[PDB]
């Protein structure tokens, strides 16, 4: 087998649980050369109230329907917010525009926020919002066992667990439905 | 089975004490939801984790450099004051390589043509009415009267230079007309213009190649292609110079491995080469490359600069010489206008989608100003003149063949120099035989390549090699003897050794154009042969 | 002519024949009164006070966020449905017969979905010499900004988008005469690389003149600024060095540093405390994976930033490089001839000795009207770089007419060939910039600058306000340039005004009236108390501004920044 | 020093004054309607959308306003 | 020239000459990787594949993306003359290298246009005899048949065989692959008059420099070509037992249109509007010079309808023929509107009335005496004059048949078959065959030119089909004449989609409120099962020009297109307007 002079090879995982490998000198320089634009807008002016405004608007819109009860309005707005947040933060891996030769082709947006530094104020606010939403929704709207269990499941497994530091830089590769995930 | 429960019980007890007040909250939550343990357990867990996360401290990432938290400020001051930098550029070897600056000829108050007057070494020595054999213009079509009149009219109408980038307002109608003319002349759907030819190849290849792609390149190519490969950031393989068996074997291996890997999305692949090489001056075989790219599903990139205006019956490029169609044979073509057409700039030829993507994703096109109008208009006029008549190409081909036949049929030079060029090339290249070089200077090409690679890898500041400098001095001595004893000017290959990556050795070159007469060329050839024999004779 | 609208081709336009006086008035207007000139004074070595920025109310930013979210959602939905169901229309984005496509759809998302909808506002063909009146080609956009159809009709418009600060873009003058004489004597062809053949006395004369003008010891002249920046850095840098650069540098500098291979670190724009902390940490830490001292440390800076229109704190940088034993490199292309009491550049406005900086860069295309670039430094550095560089030995050389144009413009500004022309142009451009900035601030808008920078950015925030404004300016025969999210932060969008030295005062009055009307219609004026020296909100009538601004812009107390 | 080759476009105020359409009885209503329409139109992202989507967005906004009224 | 055998395979298609010598014969390969045509040796023919026989190969055509081969599968015999055999193409096919793939809508539209043209066409050809010429041109050239000596004017498949010609510049082996065809009619029938065998033939050819579809192409262009130009010949052969010589006769006639500038703009009405252009002197002079050089003298017969609608062109044509003042050009006028129930004795009255101007001699024809071996021993008389008919703004066919029948009596007299002073019209079946031949020729030319057929006399009543024909033609003229002209232009080579400047012409581009009128009319009609419907009908018929289906590939002279837009320079729609050069009479 011939060995290339210069190699930049994307390698896939070979196990169910894996951790994305660290970076090299060239990749570190390419990442540090230019300030990222996907993760910069989080800290700008007016980027924290917008979540509260979105939640209030969604609640008011879902309350407008005639036949919907209060419990289902709260459940629908919780569904919408959690699904939107998950799809925006934890599903798409990469950069919409062209960065320095695909240097960020293995990290999501949450791992890109604040240059991978942990326990920053933005992360604190973003992890604090869903818990307050869940608590207010449960307290103001009387639920049943079935709806309460489902809401707890949704909030726990869709909003909080991906934010935990233990799951940072983690990939799950099911040999069935899920395809093999790039590891380097 | 039991360690998990024990650790779960142990964990929250510590953070209960860590929080300034935790027992009151737990008691209140337990009392409020005393009926059901599920709700109070969920609330306690969520609130406690939120609070404990809020109260932590920032933690950076683990980088290559190691932290040093055990240093006192006095030590910090000591290390900061102890640091010693290096000079910006080392001046130790400046005087040794200075002669190559003092040997550069300077034209005085005349256009560059066949007969010029030069001065060297800061007006210390002056030679008049010399015969020029170092120019790089082959057709000399830009010195005629009609092109001069067109240039004067364009300058009177439009001005000297443009004042904007192509993005906002720097693009005019003459540029569009030139693009249309090039696309029609060379038989391709689209073309794109670039301000400088040296910055064309490094700017287009990185646009279409990303990490995880495969590129197969020739054994020896010019420096701009090497820079493009370096900026490409993709896997790069090398195959032997003009050896199709090795190329076929390499493609077979790559295809088999890729098929066995079972990859979801197929990557992008390329084959990078050129026409008449800049350093060797030989021709590349097109039909075999076309057959291989059609068989193994590869694309083709050709960086032809010395073959646009010299090859073919009319001068349409490398494709015309082999009697093929450019639209399907070659995928990406890179050209230049300074060599044969007689004006500055460069161009890239291909289909419509590639041009549409280059107009947005190419750095050298988006972030630079447009070309002046007169160069564009003169190039278009030259293209029309070339389309009308084709006597210049025939004359150039005959002169080049006659020049090559003279230096490759003699017997008195067989033991000293060898010719590595091609009969169709307009430039003739001469090198020293390995036996004579080994006998005289005591080194070979492989040792020089190994030494330079070792120095480049070790990142040593001073890169100075003695035998290479001696050989360059010897070739300069030959050139100076030829210029002093006879009124003939020839040049050697000017390269920078510390920037090259592929093997290379010093050589000598002779140029030609279509405005000469056979008698002068024959006399110049005889004089050059006599000077070479007189200077290089043993003992 | 019965074929439908499906023919797209830019038509070559014949020139218009006019008397000499009308053409000269078209290209360069004459002075109204001797009182419309201002003379700029030196700072005598004082650091720049911290800049003051202004903000709009919250609801504008909230609406911006909502608009961007809606647009992104719609784009993704359209892309998904189209790619999933209608395969035939999108054949250019699919794998055909075992070959991968040229590009992927994810990377080209913003170009296809957001920018394309406004694609008619960016690229506009023109004709004729670009002066204070520029002729534009009439066109109609078919489909939705997909292709255009031209009817071959032209009209003039006042231009505010051309890089000619001192107005040397002329067709009847001494520079054009010199260029024509050069074409008569020298041809338009170049021999080849400057190392083997292609060096004449003109190149040497130009190098000596540039070296004398800038104030350094020796200089070199190239044929392209972008190539100069790209190929300069690898000549004296390696893997053991460090480059600390601003975060708002040009693309060419980043390309050069990427090609060199050195380690890269960046610091926040306008922060000196962060720069000092970064330097102190980097010196101590050392090289990666081995922890050895760095070989050398270089700092890269820009004289004036075009988008922001703010200067760089030079005395502090000189102090830091002198204290910590670092090297400094300065790129100045927007302030080489348009700034300073005489026009030398940043080193003159701050009173800093030119010997303190190590390498100075610049291009001739911004102000002198000719393409090119130069590098200025000491003697031994240039002696080493003349041999170590790759552009000198492998690339082409610069033609004769451009060189003659550059030499003539430099001699005109230096005050040799023409007696009293350079000072008049410098004073004209200074006064024009001050007048426009003060009038726009008094009307109620928001602008950035340093009170003399030729570039004036006016801020628009909502995504839907940037197209219409531009189109309206085309209806009033004014040309403008706007920038958007991929280049500037998400919240802030802006339109750039590039004032020239050929415009007069009455043109500025006409511009002010039309801009005030359009901004009033579109609800664009939103100021505060931080954009005034008194500290109170101001919303002035147009007549009062036009009547009292010209006599008050010459004072230095009315400018907050 | 008083001739050029440009054509000047007069502002809308001077055009209205020349046409003699400064009577207030209908101009007040016209100005109110135009100002309300532009205030509604500019702040929403209608210039970047397509006709098919803009129709549905208009219908949705009209329905919300009418129902809340 | 003979049957071909082709083999389809994953690497392309190979064509070989089925009947030959078995020596080294060229094999034509259509490449699959780059879509090219190449010539190879005999050994490269695939072995394991299946061979398919085809009667003849027409050519290759290059569309926007791929390249296609047009093939004629089977043929049918029509007439046999002097041993030669005439054939008619029955089945057609289009072959592409790719087995299956994705193609854009434009490619599908182009394929549909090609299929539409191939469906409504009738081609004729012969392996040995050359039909693109007449007996004069055949006699002036050697007795061999080749594409080099063919007439470029009736060489219908010219643009399709270009590649097959490029290799054949110096390549005799390729000569056997090129096959000229004609777009017209050809038939021959045999009979016995008085114990002597005779064969009567008829051939009709059509030019290629103009197009058809009636209203779209009329008058002349700058180059002098005339729309609807066709040629007719009525060859005859006779054998006499009482002697040895074999007799061959020939007669020629030409048809065209008035050479003045004029046009008929179509709208939503039964009768369109007539417009006349500017002065025409150069084009008419060049056209008449070409006609004089080719055929010799000319005799212009101008039949016209009633004055009311077709008057203006008559005065212009008389004025131009007077202004030319050419001794070799002679004008004879005739006018009938009084014919009743297809009674045509005034045709004989006119024939008596004719012959007085310049004396059409019955001697003026082509006479040939040929032996049993067919060596063309000796010629007798040659033809030097023709009659040019430009009528019907039916009639031309009736005039031509009568003139040919009148000449045929002298033709029989010169062959010593029947004694002088005897009429040959006595036999019923012979004249029945004659009439059945000319009626079929008339039907063929009428269906080829404009829509359905025309009024037919046959032997020896039919107002129902006659009326239905008018309604069908009225519908076809106003709603289904775009694609026909587009197919003509695409096949003949007028439009070549090989440039990036030209965008797709198929999508509709007229404004929306013009498009919505028919839907509103249909909705009102189906909810009516009245003021809205009346208003919509009035609006539709008040702007007919905007609703007529127009050709798109190649422009027409008498129209202009305006592009409307809003204040922000954005496209809204296009409108059709009458060209300013043409004017109302
Ligand atoms: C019936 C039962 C319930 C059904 C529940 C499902 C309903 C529909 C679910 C919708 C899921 C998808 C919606 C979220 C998609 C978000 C965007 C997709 C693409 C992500 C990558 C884009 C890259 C651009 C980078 C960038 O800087 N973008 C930024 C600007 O350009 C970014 O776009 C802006 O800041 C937007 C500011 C948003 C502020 C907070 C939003 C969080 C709440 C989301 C709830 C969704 C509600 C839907 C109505
Ligand atoms: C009750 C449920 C819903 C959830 C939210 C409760 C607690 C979670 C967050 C707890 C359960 C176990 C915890 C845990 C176990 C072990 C360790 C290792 C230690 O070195 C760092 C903290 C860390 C990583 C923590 C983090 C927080 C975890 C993951
Ligand atoms: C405008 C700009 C350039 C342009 O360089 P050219 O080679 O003249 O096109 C270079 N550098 C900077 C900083 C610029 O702003």
């Amino acid at each position: 087998t011939t060995e290339p002079v210069k190699d930049h090879r994307r390698r896939r995982a070979a196990a169910i649980i894996s951790h994305v490998e660290p970076e090299t000198f060239e990749d570190e320089n390419d990442q540090q050369l230019l300030p990222n634009m996907n993760a910069t807008w989080v800290d700008q002016r007016g980027a924290w109230i917008i979540h509260v405004v979105i939640i209030i608007l969604l609640k008011l819109f879902y309350n407008l329907f005639p036949g919907v009860t209060t419990e289902w309005s709260w459940t629908l707005t919780n569904m919408t917010y959690v699904i939107g947040s998950y799809v925006m933060f934890h599903l798409i891996k990469g950069t919409p525009f062209d960065f320095n030769g695909g240097a960020y082709d293995n990290l999501t947006m949450w791992e890109q926020i604040d240059d991978e530094t942990l326990y920053t104020p933005s992360r604190k606010f973003l992890i604090s919002v869903p818990i307050a939403l869940f608590l207010v929704s449960t307290h103001y709207a009387h639920y049943d066992l079935k709806l309460f269990s489902w809401n707890c499941f949704l909030t726990t497994f869709g909003a909080v667990v991906p934010k935990l530091p233990v799951t940072h830089r983690l990939r799950i590769s099911i040999p069935g439905i899920t395809g093999r995930a790039q590891i380097s | 089975i039991v360690t998990t429960s024990s650790y779960l019980w142990y964990y929250f007890n510590l953070v209960l004490t860590q929080i300034p007040g935790g027992q009151f909250i737990v008691s209140y939550i337990k009392k409020s939801h005393h009926d059901d343990p599920y709700r109070t357990t969920v609330e306690i867990g969520l609130i406690l984790y939120g609070i404990i996360y809020y109260l932590s401290k920032p933690q950076q990432k683990k980088s290559l450099q190691a932290q040093k938290p055990n240093l006192s400020p006095q030590e910090i001051d000591a290390l900061i004051e102890d640091w010693e930098p290096e000079p910006l550029v080392d001046p130790s070897a400046t005087d040794e390589q200075s002669w190559r600056v003092a040997k550069t000829p300077v034209t005085m108050e005349m256009p560059i043509q066949n007969h010029i007057t030069i001065t060297r070494n800061n007006l210390q020595e002056k030679y008049t009415n010399v015969f020029n054999l170092a120019s790089n213009n082959f057709l000399q079509l830009s010195a005629t009267e009609p092109v001069k009149e067109v240039v004067k009219t364009t300058i009177k109408n439009y001005g000297v230079g443009a004042c904007g980038p192509a993005g906002f307002y720097g693009n005019q109608d003459v540029h569009y007309t030139l693009e249309y003319d090039l696309a029609q002349f060379f038989g391709t759907q689209g073309s794109v213009l670039y301000g400088q030819d040296f910055c064309a190849a490094p700017s287009v290849l990185p646009a279409f190649t990303k990490r995880g792609d495969v590129i197969v390149a020739d054994d020896q190519v010019s420096l701009p292609v090497q820079n493009a490969l370096q900026l490409s950031r993709s896997t790069v393989y090398y195959f032997n110079h003009n050896d199709m068996n090795s190329l076929e074997c390499l493609l077979n291996e790559l295809t088999e491995q890729e098929k066995l890997e079972k990859l979801p999305a197929i990557p992008r692949k390329f084959i990078v080469t050129e026409g008449i090489f800049h350093n060797s001056g030989d021709l590349a075989p097109l039909p075999e490359l076309t057959k291989l790219k059609n068989k193994y599903k590869f694309r083709l990139f050709v960086d032809e600069t010395f073959s646009i205006g010299v090859l073919g019956a009319t001068g349409r490029g490398l494709s015309e010489h082999f009697n093929m169609d450019r639209a399907t044979a070659i995928d990406i073509t890179v050209g230049s206008m300074a060599t044969a057409l007689g004006s500055t700039g460069g161009f890239v030829l291909g289909d419509s989608v590639m041009c549409l993507h280059q107009r947005i994703g190419s750095n050298a096109y988006c972030f630079s100003a447009c070309l002046p109008a007169y160069t564009v208009t003169s190039v278009s006029k030259v293209l029309k003149l070339m389309d009308s008549n084709n006597d210049a190409v025939q004359t150039l081909q005959k002169l080049s063949k006659s020049l090559h036949d003279s230096f490759a049929s003699d017997d008195s030079l067989r033991s000293y120099v060898i010719v590595t060029s091609s009969p169709v090339s307009a430039v003739l290249h001469l090198q020293l035989t390995p036996a004579y070089r080994s006998r005289k200077f005591g080194y070979t090409c492989e040792q020089l390549f190994e030494t330079m690679s070792a120095l480049q890898k070790k990142s040593q500041t001073n890169k100075f090699i003695e035998p290479y400098e001696e050989e360059e001095k010897f070739l300069q001595s030959i050139v100076d003897h030829a210029l002093i004893n006879y009124n003939v000017l020839i040049t050697r290959n000017t390269i920078v050794l510390k920037q090259e990556t592929l093997p290379i050795v010093p050589s000598l070159k002779i140029c030609c154009n279509a405005a000469m007469s056979p008698e002068e060329l024959k006399n110049a050839c005889e004089s050059v042969k006599q000077s070479i024999l007189a200077c290089c004779q043993e003992s | 002519m019965s074929t439908p609208a499906n023919y797209t081709r830019v038509p070559l336009c014949e020139p218009e024949e006019l008397p000499d006086d009308i053409q000269k008035e078209n290209e360069y207007g004459t002075l109204d009164s001797p009182g419309h000139l201002y003379q700029v004074k030196s700072r005598h070595g004082k650091p720049l006070p911290e800049p003051v920025v202004d903000t709009p109310p919250y609801y504008i930013s909230l609406l911006t966020y909502l608009n961007y979210l809606i647009l992104i959602i719609l784009g993704h939905v359209h892309d998904f449905l189209g790619m999933t169901f209608q395969k035939n229309k999108h054949l250019d984005l699919l794998e055909h017969d075992g070959l991968a496509p040229w590009f992927s759809n994810f990377e080209s998302f913003y170009v296809r979905r957001i920018k394309m909808r406004i694609d008619d506002c960016f690229s506009r063909p023109t004709t004729g010499v670009p002066g204070r009146f520029i002729r534009c080609i009439d066109r109609i956009s078919h489909n939705i900004n997909e292709y255009f159809t031209y009817s071959g009709a032209v009209y003039p418009c006042m231009n505010l988008s051309s890089y000619n600060y001192l107005g040397f873009a002329q067709s009847k003058g001494q520079c054009t005469d010199a260029a024509l004489e050069s074409v008569d004597k020298y041809s338009i062809q170049s021999g080849g690389p400057r190392a083997q053949i292609g060096t004449t006395d003109l190149h040497i004369k130009a190098e000596k003149l540039v070296a004398r003008f800038i104030g350094k010891e020796d200089a070199l002249v190239f044929s392209m600024g972008y190539g100069t920046n790209a190929n300069l850095f690898n000549a004296f840098l390696d893997k053991k060095c460090l480059v600390i650069s601003d975060e708002l540098n040009h693309t060419s500098i980043r390309t050069g540093v990427r090609l060199s291979g050195a380690a890269v670190r960046t610091f926040k724009h306008g922060d000196m405390v962060g720069l000092e902390k970064l330097i102190r940490e980097q010196i101590v830490l050392g090289q990666p994976k081995t922890n050895r001292p760095w070989k050398k440390i270089l700092i890269c800076a820009e004289g004036l930033f075009s988008m922001e229109g703010t200067l760089c704190n030079l005395p502090k940088l000189v102090e830091l490089k002198k204290k910590y034993k670092c090297y400094l490199f300065i790129d100045e292309a927007h302030s080489i001839g348009a700034m300073g009491p005489t026009g030398r550049g940043v080193c003159e406005i701050f009173g800093v000795d030119p010997k303190d900086v190590d390498i100075l860069m610049g291009t001739f295309t911004k102000s002198f009207g000719a393409a090119g670039g130069y590098i200025a430094a000491d003697q031994w550095i240039i002696d080493r770089l003349r041999l170590d560089l790759t552009t000198v030995s492998y690339s082409e050389s610069m033609p004769a007419p451009v060189l003659a144009q550059t030499i003539s413009s430099l001699q005109t500004i230096s005050g040799e060939i023409c007696p009293g022309q350079g000072t008049e142009r410098l004073q004209r451009i200074a006064f024009n910039s001050r007048y426009l900035r003060l009038a726009l601030q008094r009307l109620g808008f928001i602008v950035y600058g340093v009170a003399d920078s030729p570039v004036i950015p006016l801020l628009l925030y909502c995504p839907s306000k940037m197209p219409a404004f531009s189109r309206m300016m085309l209806q009033r025969r004014i040309a403008v340039v706007v920038v958007a999210y991929p280049a500037t932060p998400l919240i802030e969008s802006r339109v750039r005004f590039c004032m020239s030295a050929s415009l007069t005062k009455e043109d500025i009055d006409y511009l002010l009236r039309h801009v005030s009307e359009v901004g009033d219609k579109l609800n664009l004026k939103s100021n505060s108390g931080k954009s005034s020296y008194d500290g109170k909100r101001q919303r002035w009538d147009i007549e009062e501004v036009i009547r009292r601004t010209p006599e008050d812009c010459k004072d230095d107390k009315y400018f907050v920044n | 020093q008083h001739k050029s080759s440009m054509v000047y476009i007069p502002t809308t105020k001077e055009a209205k004054r020349r046409n003699g359409k400064s009577e207030g009885i209908l101009n007040t209503i016209e100005e109110v309607v135009e100002k309300l329409y532009w205030t509604y139109y500019i702040h929403l992202p209608f210039y970047l959308m397509a006709s098919f989507d803009s129709f549905f967005l208009h219908v949705f906004f009209l329905t919300i306003f009418s129902l809340s009224f | 020239t003979g049957p071909i055998v082709y083999v389809q395979n994953a690497d392309g298609i190979f064509f070989k000459l089925a009947e030959g010598k078995g020596t080294n014969d060229a094999v034509i390969h259509l490449a699959n990787q780059d879509q090219g045509v190449r010539v190879l040796g005999a050994e490269e023919f695939p072995v394991q594949g299946e061979v398919v026989k085809i009667a003849s190969l027409m050519g290759f055509i290059k569309l926007k993306l791929n390249r296609y081969a047009i093939i004629a599968n089977t043929v049918e015999e029509t007439g046999r003359f002097n041993g030669h055999v005439f054939y008619r193409v029955l089945q057609h096919s289009i072959v592409s290298t790719k087995f299956n793939s994705r193609i854009d809508s434009e490619e599908a539209e182009y394929i549909k246009l090609l299929e539409l043209h191939l469906k409504n066409s009738t081609f004729y050809f012969s392996y040995t005899y050359d039909l693109t010429n007449s007996l004069q041109r055949n006699e002036k050239v050697g007795p061999a048949a080749s594409w080099k000596t063919a007439d470029e004017r009736f060489f219908w498949n010219h643009y399709l065989t270009e590649d097959l010609r490029n290799f054949a510049h110096q390549d005799p082996r390729i000569d056997s692959f090129i096959q000229p065809v004609i777009y017209g009619y050809a038939k021959t029938v045999d009979a016995v008059l008085n114990a002597t065998p005779i064969v009567l033939g008829l051939i009709t050819r059509r030019s290629i420099f103009r197009a058809g579809t009636r209203y779209f192409r009329r008058g002349v262009d700058k180059d002098g070509n005339v729309g609807n130009f066709n040629e007719t010949e009525q060859i005859l052969l006779a054998e006499n037992p009482e002697s040895e010589k074999i007799h061959v006769f020939s007669f020629l006639q030409t048809r065209g249109s008035v050479p003045i500038y004029w046009a008929e703009i179509n709208n939503l009405k039964y009768k369109p509007n007539l417009v006349l252009g500017e002065n025409s002197l150069d084009a008419t002079k060049k056209h008449f010079d070409q006609q004089k050089e080719l055929y010799g003298d000319n005799y212009l017969v101008n039949l016209v309808n009633q004055k009311g609608h077709e008057l203006p062109v008559k005065e212009g044509y008389e004025s131009v023929v007077h202004a030319l003042n050419d001794p070799k050009i002679h004008y004879v006028y005739f006018d009938f509107h009084h014919e009743c129930r297809k009674m045509q004795w005034h045709r004989v009255k006119l024939l008596i009335d004719h012959l007085e101007k310049l004396g059409l001699s019955n001697e003026d024809f082509f006479h040939k005496v040929i032996d049993s071996n067919g060596n063309t021993v000796e010629i007798v008389n040659e033809q030097h004059s023709v009659v040019r008919t430009n009528c019907m703004d039916d009639r031309t066919n009736v005039v031509q048949s009568v003139l040919a029948q009148w000449v045929l009596q002298k033709e029989f007299e010169s062959a010593d078959v029947v004694a002088t002073g005897s009429t040959w019209e006595d036999n019923a079946p012979l004249l029945t065959s004659y009439q059945n031949l000319w009626a079929d020729n008339a039907d063929a030319v009428s269906v080829a030119y404009s829509g359905t057929g025309a009024l037919k006399t046959d032997f020896t009543l039919g107002a129902f089909n006659d009326f239905l024909n008018s309604a069908s033609r009225y519908y076809q003229n106003n709603w289904t004449d775009g694609p026909r002209q587009d197919s003509y232009d695409l096949f003949l080579g007028g439009f070549r989609p090989h440039t990036a400047s030209i965008k797709s012409p198929f999508p509709d581009r007229r404004p929306v409120y013009i498009q919505l009128i028919p839907m509103i009319i249909c909705a009102a009609l189906t909810v009516l099962g009245s003021i809205v419907l009346a208003l919509s009908t009035k609006f539709m018929f008040k702007n007919g020009i905007q609703f007529v289906n127009w050709p798109k590939l190649v422009d027409v002279g008498f129209l202009v297109v305006h592009q409307t837009h809003d204040k922000e320079q954005q496209f809204k729609g296009l409108k059709y307007a009458q060209s300013p050069k043409f004017s109302k009479p």
